[PDB]
């Protein structure tokens, strides 16, 4: 009755794929998901926001969110976060970083401790500013990097 | 008779009831501090705000008009470089410097930044006081003045934590103005921040299309189809902006792009709100391609080539016959006696930012081999000291040969299509473009193009004024190439009044100055740019060279650039602008 | 050593970065102009505002504290009545008046309203200047002062278009303050408007529960169940407010009600935002039941009954033995020689608003028979002139009999449970309540009750002070009835210093004044109110008599009434308050 949102995201496999072919395949994939078999009854659906090729850094940022969510480090509630005298919400426990090595790539993701001043060349990502986490969640400046040719295969 | 007296009292109540229900318009001043490469100047704008009951307050985008562009004060690079000279020690460019130790000099960096900010505040207040009446002044002082200081190519390539640390101090200086003047200036990390080359170009595109009435959400500038999608009435025009240190190439797609080419959607990347028509725009900026930066790099590369440097004399095809200057990239001044004096000051040298970047002590060169090879291709040795880097080895005098065809082929191989990308262009390389030639080979559009830049306009105007080019000139490369070929083959004769450029076949003459002496290099840049634009799969409908765009009154309401774009980028998001500019406002800074 | 110097500079940048990210607190003044029946006074409140980056500005509800209640200036009724005396002609109450003709006197109504508004502004500024430091003054003057002028029972029953026309002029006067003082006062039709009796009571309920920490959205004052429904931690307490012209009975339902009884849901009727706990509250207000209004009506009805009026002498059971006053509802002053002087001034008479309403020339009586019969039941003849209406026919002196039981039975039949509803009570009749007795017979709740009103408190306090009632007193009617029966049977003896009330059986004594002489009428009102409260299906957990509620500091932050409630009613709707108070603000009034 509610419908099944589908999120097909390609990783390192077709990240380095030449010409238009990869992005053209994604338009076709979404159409295939949006038109499922009416026999089973399961109402599958997608959009260009859910089904799209995710970047190496994006892949790493989601791996960070997954880790901190399951380990109960990330949260908005008073059990996982705290609001100071200046209305700024801080996480009760330290946000943990991740190192994920897959088939084709390796991700190195870690949050910076109270905005560690970085050089002009180093481009860090703020979770709330880059719309990864909503305003109600505690703020964190995270360095997310992925390296091709580092995966096991 | 008595009924009319009753109607006066009824109107008295109706007029008073109107005020309670109607929207009241107030005047607000908006400040954009252009922290460019050459200088840091203030831009004072006026806009009409509309406050409606239960609807809030919002700026009318079409009411945005520039009052005046302020004095050209010290650039942010000079500010940071003096701080390094005074605290890290002189000639820090040739020595390895520990950045960790420089943290004990942050209040010292703040005191140096205070010097420039007090001058900009004094200048901003001067513009406001002289160009506003007492009624307007009350309105402006009551609403507060949002300030947007954005650094461009001047400190884009700046090393270490320094640049971003200076910005935190700059915001604090703006948020604490002089209480004497009454003008309530205020800022935040969203308004005052270093803007990327792509951002600089995107805002320049918004400015162009806004003033030319191409961009808009109203039914006069946009149309909604049967499927609820809003399309713009007229084609969105692209822009080519060549500043002091960088050149921007921006155009909307009217197109399937490769995986490597990363285009920007205005609504998805939150540049324009959802209510505005959607457009996928390619925005690219090239460092070492601005008027000052390209001048230093061209002279360095050309006067290192054995095809031009012979017996200490570098033969410059971009300079007029009879013209000669000292072999250095220093600031050229054309003296009244016909001579060209080259400034010896290391900071007033056009190679300084490139030689400071291309240093083995900069972590961007010592750790990254790709960047080291980029510097070496432009003859710059990062291992050698700063003085040796800017030095044109075995060269004393630069002699002008006036060969335009040779000048084109050189600008082509050096600036337009080089072997490796020009230094500090990782931002352009990430979007999928190593050089200017790659832009049109990978991405092309039929969208009309606009050419912006003081010297870019001067190049076309000079040829139009001397009747070499038609007044009704399109993007005809052959017409431009032949007209410039005749003009650049002119002889310089030192006359009784001063240096005069004499056109061949007794066509005409004009005075030689510190701005037009190397106009032929900019002319060659235009030719090679239009050549690559013509080479593309899709060619623009028309190419236009305009100084400013006339408004409904006839007078141009604002100048072309990123200024209006950055205002629109924040003001158009109604809910978000209302909170930061009016709900929080200058009252947020109350201690 | 050197690492600590580096850390100072690192902290310098961290502290500066905190300011850019953190929420800054500013102080704002809030003005509530109580346009009551007896007078028009200003209430100056202070509150802490919080501005957060990208989140906007909002008032902390628990930071709201009253500075001072201003001087008791001219009531809005007197203002309108003088305008009618001067433009429609004197004794307009006894003559038919054409309302259409009075429209030519709107600027004249504005000039009269300007007189009062300049005094209130002068008084408001005086409170602010004397009770704020220079730092606080800057914050207050920069944010702007929202003004909420709400008229109560004084002009609730006012005839024709006049009252609503005056309000349009009042808002214009507030929106245009003196520029000399610097305090930026501003209003709108949402803040400055005539509040209904039910609204007056609902805001009094919000005030009570806010200060007593019963109402709140935080986990300290509220709890969320497994089904996402937020419930209040402690039971929401009801209120009984007896002012100058009206009495309010407000209580939350903790209940299935008949179709005729129309209860108000706080979230559905937009009194409290969705985030606050839900409550269905019964709010009812009765005209002719306030301290001044009930005094005039009681004397009129009692001294028309042949059971009390005999040979020109009306025997008053609510007045002490030995006390005597002239037979009129005029303002009673207890002179130092023991005598009670009754004011002859027609406006300074307690029957004036009832006699002005109960006029055959008022469209509410001439067209509506139901209202005409209501007036006649209270002995008022709408056909007869104003002087004859307020006149107690065939009566010269009022003699006090001091019989409390007889005083209760009379207040009961006259004010609590009359044959027809008291005049101008269509608002109460629409909700399903003709009289005070009907309130508890149709709607009952176990919710604790609070009693508010100067004389209501004085009634219980006097008995506690003379040791007739326990210090730990609940809503025990028998305890109160016996204590008052002894106190009201006291003899008045004119002593050497002045008039003194002497308690029976040598219990004690106190000085007789213009406030306590008729305290026994208010005592009878309390008895009959608690009797009907006990008669109800559901009885309140406890009945409390409190002057003010102590805050966290120990000092009461604000007084009980509709003032804090009306502030909370607007300030708690974050998005809506931010737009009207900060986005629009005083800057909306800029001409
Ligand atoms: N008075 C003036 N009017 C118009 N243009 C003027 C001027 N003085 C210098 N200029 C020109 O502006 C340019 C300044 O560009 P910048 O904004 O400093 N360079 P970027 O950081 O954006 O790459 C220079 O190329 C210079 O030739
Ligand atoms: N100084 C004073 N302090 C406290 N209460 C005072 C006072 N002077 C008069 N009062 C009392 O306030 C009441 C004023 O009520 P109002 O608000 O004028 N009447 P309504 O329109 O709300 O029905 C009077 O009953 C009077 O006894
Ligand atoms: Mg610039
Ligand atoms: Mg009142």
């Amino acid at each position: 009755a509610l419908g099944i949102p589908v999120m097909l995201c390609s990783t390192a496999g077709v990240r380095d794929f030449h010409e238009w072919y990869r992005d053209a395949l994604f338009v076709l994939l979404r159409h295939l998901i949006n038109n499922p078999s009416p026999a089973h009854g399961y109402k599958f659906f997608t959009n260009p926001f859910w089904t799209r090729p995710i970047t190496g850094a994006e892949e790493g940022l989601f791996a960070f969110i997954t880790l901190n969510h399951l380990s109960r480090r990330l949260g908005e509630d008073p059990a996982r976060s705290m609001i100071d005298e200046y209305g700024v919400k801080h996480s009760r426990n330290d946000l943990a970083g991740v190192v994920e090595v897959g088939g084709a790539s390796a991700q190195i993701v870690f949050p910076l401790q109270e905005g560690t001043v970085l050089p002009s060349s180093v481009r860090a990502v703020n979770l709330q500013r880059e719309r990864l986490l909503p305003e109600r969640y505690p703020s964190a400046d995270v360095v997310s990097v992925s390296f091709m040719q580092l995966g096991m295969a | 008779d008595t009924e009319k007296r009753i109607n006066v009292g009824k109107t008295h109540l109706q007029t008073l009831r109107n005020l309670e229900t109607r929207c009241h318009d107030s005047l607000q001043a908006l400040v954009v501090i252009d922290a460019g490469s050459s200088s840091t100047r203030t831009n004072v704008f006026l806009a009409k705000t509309r406050s409606c009951p239960n609807k809030g307050r919002s700026i009318d985008p079409d009411s945005i008009q520039l009052i005046r562009e302020g004095k050209r004060f010290t650039g942010l690079r000079v500010v940071l470089e003096e701080w390094l000279d005074t605290y890290a020690g002189k000639d820090w460019e040739s020595r390895p410097v520990d950045a960790r130790l420089l943290f004990q000099y942050v209040p010292q960096m703040h005191e140096g930044a205070k010097k420039l900010m007090q001058l900009l505040e004094e200048d901003t207040v001067a513009i406001l006081d002289s160009q506003l009446n007492e009624e307007q002044k009350v309105q402006v002082k009551a609403l507060g003045i949002p300030v947007m200081l954005c650094s461009t190519a001047g400190v884009r390539d700046f090393h270490e934590w320094y640049r971003d640390a200076l910005f935190v101090l700059l915001r604090h200086l703006i948020n604490n103005p002089s209480p004497a003047h009454g003008y309530k200036f205020f800022t935040n990390p969203f308004w005052t921040r270093p803007i990327t080359g792509a951002e600089e170009g995107l805002f320049a595109f918004i400015t162009l299309n806004h003033l030319s009435r191409r961009l808009g959400e109203d039914p006069a500038r946009s149309m909604i189809d049967e499927y609820g999608v809003k399309h713009s009435r007229n084609d969105l025009a692209g822009v080519v902006e060549v500043g002091g240190a960088s050149a921007q190439i921006v155009f909307p797609l009217q197109t399937v792009l490769p995986s490597s080419v990363r285009a920007v959607n205005l609504q998805r990347e939150r540049l324009l709100p959802e209510r505005y028509p959607s457009a996928d725009v390619v925005s690219v900026s090239f460092m070492q391609l601005g008027m000052a930066s390209s001048a230093g790099l061209f002279l360095k590369e050309l006067c290192s080539n054995d095809e031009f440097l012979q017996g200490g004399i570098c033969s410059n095809p971009c300079l007029f016959k009879g013209f000669q200057q000292s072999c250095s990239a220093g600031e050229v001044e054309v003296r009244p006696d016909g001579s060209a004096s080259v400034n010896e000051d290391v900071r007033k040298n056009r190679l300084k930012p490139l030689a400071t970047y291309c240093s083995v002590h900069n972590p961007e060169i010592s750790f990254k081999v790709t960047n080291e090879m980029q510097c070496r291709e432009n003859s710059i040795d990062p291992t050698k000291p700063l003085a040796e880097r800017m030095k044109i080895e075995n060269c004393s005098i630069i002699e002008g040969t006036g060969n335009f065809d040779k000048c084109v082929s050189q600008v082509e191989s050096i600036l337009v299509a080089p072997k490796l990308p020009l230094p500090a262009n990782i931002e352009a390389a990430s979007s999928g473009f190593e050089s200017v030639d790659q832009v049109f080979r990978f991405a092309s559009s039929t969208a009309p193009m606009f050419i912006t830049g003081r010297e870019m306009l001067a190049s076309i105007d000079t040829l139009k004024d001397h009747r070499l080019l038609r007044s009704d000139f399109s993007g005809d490369v052959e017409e431009l190439a032949e007209a410039a070929r005749e003009f650049c083959s002119s002889e310089v004769i030192i006359r009784t009044d001063g240096p005069v450029i004499q056109l061949p076949n007794a066509r005409g003459e004009q005075k030689l100055n510190s701005l037009n002496f190397d106009l032929c290099k900019t002319m060659a840049l235009t030719v090679s740019l239009l050549r690559h634009m013509a080479a593309g799969e899709n060619q623009p409908s028309f190419i236009k060279w305009e100084k400013s765009i006339a408004g409904p009154d006839g007078k141009p309401l604002a100048d072309l650039g990123w200024q209006v774009g950055v205002i629109l980028h924040h003001v158009l998001f109604t809910e978000e602008w209302g909170r930061t500019a009016y709900e929080a406002g200058y009252s947020h800074n109350l201690e």
